[PDB]
DNA sequence: ATCGATGTATATATCTGACACGTGCCTGGAGACTAGGGAGTAATCCCCTTGGCGGTTAAAACGCGGGGGACAGCGCGTACGTGCGTTTAAGCGGTGCTAGAGCTGTCTACGACCAATTGAGCGGCCTCGGCACCGGGATTCTG
DNA sequence: CAGAATCCCGGTGCCGAGGCCGCTCAATTGGTCGTAGACAGCTCTAGCACCGCTTAAACGCACGTACGCGCTGTCCCCCGCGTTTTAACCGCCAAGGGGATTACTCCCTAGTCTCCAGGCACGTGTCAGATATATACATCGAT
């Protein structure tokens, strides 16, 4: 009985491969689930999380803040052409709108 | 009783990207719902791909194809690259 | 005396409300409306405190987008005043 | 008749967030009807989920599911 | 000689093509266009006889719907002639 | 190649007539060609993706039906 | 051993209750399927099928034809304010369009 | 291989609604697609309704609720009566 | 060229409750072994996709005459925006009640899994009448 | 009100839809048994109701200017008709790439048992953000 070590440590990931494997089996998506599916899905979810957090953290500094809030997430998503396409139908509470005024309305 | 959320892993990622910034509980709730949404989208499409081909099992091929169908052109290339890197590191450990 | 010209205060209000994020409808009058509508489906219903907040956030997010669409179809006709037919055209093209 | 609780100033504030500079006098009564029609379609679904569970208290998740079914995913309320 | 006034024939064509049901784009040119676009994704592809017909039916339905939306945008400006900005407005409101 | 020019002016007029358009400006033709090309590209990318997952070399009607279904438009009469 | 009698004949339906129950089991929708589910679903599918075929047949009769064709199905669906709502995102091959002209375009 | 279809059942219904009328092959293909479409929509919502309540079994109540959520008002009003009558007669037999 | 009356923002000090961290412990992930059927490989059949020729009329390309539509300019009259004084009721802080959401325990009615039997419905064949095409006549509608 | 376009009627004729036969594999009847969920009882969270107070926001009025609308003019770009030409459509003949199926067997995943450490509630405390005050300096409208 060797000392147990997590699959995430073997793969080099922060997200939980075991929990993802459990959630796949409990969803009835198929009768069998292969060994590589949870490692691939965990890596994908970690990537998209890090990209969102990086843009939100940059938006926080531009406002001299030190804590991320929903407004920074909204500004991070709506200012990126790739993230805005993926999350076009999603509504974020307390996010507000982007500043925009049509040129026809400004003074002559 | 006992709940279950990703707040630990999200915080671990945050301290790698920006070790000087923190996150409010309201933002953490939105980040927690985001992962559940994308997880359900990918697992759904992978199940349809398996059903159309008349296969009983879900493999990395279904995940890779679902990612290529769901994610935009630039996000897809990077996501596929590191997914294959992770699988190769796991299988070579 | 002192008086600003028509339209400068409107632009200053636009710049004001696009920067803030608070809710703009009165909470208690909206809650009474939600209570009144639900009564047509079932009697003696109860509502959690967060359900009314979820409904209010969804309604305001819907109305802001509808006004954004209506303004473009007002400008297209070379006008600046929005009118009912602009809302009707936006809703017809949106399919709702 | 609580629809009158959605006052003219509140509608103007919503129009300002949307970037509208000048507003015609008939927009208010059109907007009240649009909102009244929108609310009913969400409440009917929320009550349907509440009744299936045999509960008497409408819950935030019932509203979240009602909105998602219409394509209006809301993030923040679990 | 006898000559019809401008627009008399256009209404007759509208009635004719609304009452009919056949496809309106030439088959060979469309088939070559489909085989040309596909070559960018994978080489030496082959196509079933029914896949091209499915694509043609989908494309013609899409274009007819877009023209139906564009005509409402033209009338809103009190014009009769459709113009590119009408297409751009319809596509913007549809969110394409 | 020149194959985009195969969508001639008369074909566009016939399509506009079915939609009820009475008078057409001379600049609509190039705009319609540009609108059509992006639609074809989007549907064909998905169809080829399904074809490649199956390891086939022929593109079948089902790949098209599934692609359209994913874009949010359903076609009746070809299968499924 | 008793003589077999089909479940559809017991319920009085035309659609196959056995095939529906089989499809419910093979689709992995859930791990258990109650005995009442397929009879209810078969009755609903039969109702909607007859509801459409009646209007299609009436359209075929008005055109003075005897065989139903896709044009008649399109005319049936698009003339009913409830069928058109359920089938709004569906395109029917060889269906064509409904005759309609804007009043502004007709001559004085 | 052998392919299943609903063609014979659709024809039996047609013979009940309009004995003198016939149907072409293309119309049959359309009807055969419409039936599978509605079948998958109802089974999908019944499945979601089961998971939200932690139930392991699909029952007539899940079908009835899915029908009330998917179909418009008058259609749902009639379809619920048809399903209730069918289940009642089946159980009484 | 500019003044001067309003407005938005910044800099300093004080407060408070939201966030980050440590502790106890329990239930869910990891290690080790067995059984069996799903997927991978190789070989065969044959069907339907790609390639070519001949030829005839349906459809596209090119000109031109003219008229009716799109666009700019002008006058006018009343609908909306800005600012003030009045009055309505939203927001908040506190206390009290009890309806009903969430949980544990018992147990019995339901659905899954096997085996033997046979008839429902799918594939191949026949055929005849619903539809479509040709030509000539009747009615409508427009310039 | 002459005449160009659409509809309809009588005759020909063919190949698509309606019906029959063979037959095999999917549905029914009968039995066992394990656990999912229906019912009863209890705890205690949080949804509903009432009160008093301050003052933020909504309401009603006046007034004057900037906008929406209707009319006139003109010029140029769409539409309708005719001639020429080019490449779409039909029909017939070849051949071979790739889809669909069968037979074998091996290696991947599901399942049971043990056991132990990852991460979930709970408690604490200190500093990031909210607020009041003062004032800097930018903008808009009239002279």
């Amino acid at each position: 009985r060797a000392k147990a070590k997590s699959r995430s440590s073997r793969a080099g990931l922060q997200f939980p491969v075991g929990r993802v494997h459990r959630l796949l089996r409990k969803g009835h998506y198929a009768e069998r689930v292969g060994a590589g599916a949870p490692v691939y899905l965990a890596a994908v979810l970690e990537y998209l999380t890090a990209e969102i957090l990086e843009l939100a953290g940059n938006a926080a500094r531009d406002n001299k803040k030190t804590r991320i809030i929903p407004r920074h997430l909204q500004l991070a998503i709506r200012n990126d052409e790739e993230l805005n396409k993926l999350l076009g139908g999603v509504t974020i509470a307390q996010g507000g709108v982007l500043p925009n005024i049509q040129a026809v309305l400004l003074p002559k | 009783s006992r709940k279950e959320s990703y707040s630990i892993y999200v915080y671990k990622v945050l301290k790698q990207v920006h070790p000087d910034t923190g996150i409010s509980s309201k933002a953490m709730g939105i980040m927690n719902s985001f992962v559940n949404d994308i997880f359900e989208r990918i697992a759904g499409e992978a199940s349809r791909l398996a059903h159309y081909n008349k296969r009983s099992t879900i493999t990395s091929r279904e995940i890779q194809t679902a990612v290529r169908l769901l994610l935009p052109g630039e996000l897809a290339k990077h996501a596929v690259s590191e997914g294959t890197k992770a699988v190769t590191k796991y299988t070579s450990a | 005396p002192h008086r600003y010209r028509p339209g400068t205060v409107a632009l200053r209000e636009i710049r004001r409300y696009q920067k803030s994020t608070e809710l703009l409808i009165r909470k208690l009058p909206f809650q009474r409306l939600v209570r009144e509508i639900a009564q047509d489906f079932k009697t003696d219903l109860r509502f959690q405190s967060s359900a009314v907040m979820a409904l209010q956030e969804a309604c305001e997010a819907y109305l802001v987008g509808l006004f954004e669409d209506t303004n473009l179809c007002a400008i297209h006709a070379k006008r600046v005043t929005i009118m009912p037919k602009d809302i009707q055209l936006a809703r017809r093209i949106r399919g709702e | 008749d609580n629809i009158q609780g959605i006052t003219k100033p509140a509608i103007r504030r919503l129009a300002r967030r949307g970037g509208v500079k000048r507003i015609s006098g008939l927009i208010y009564e059109e907007t009240r009807g649009v909102l009244k029609v929108f609310l009913e379609n969400v409440i009917r679904d929320a009550v349907t989920y509440t009744e299936h569970a045999k509960r008497k208290t409408v819950t935030a998740m019932d509203v979240v599911y009602a909105l998602k079914r219409q394509g209006r995913t809301l993030y923040g309320f679990g």
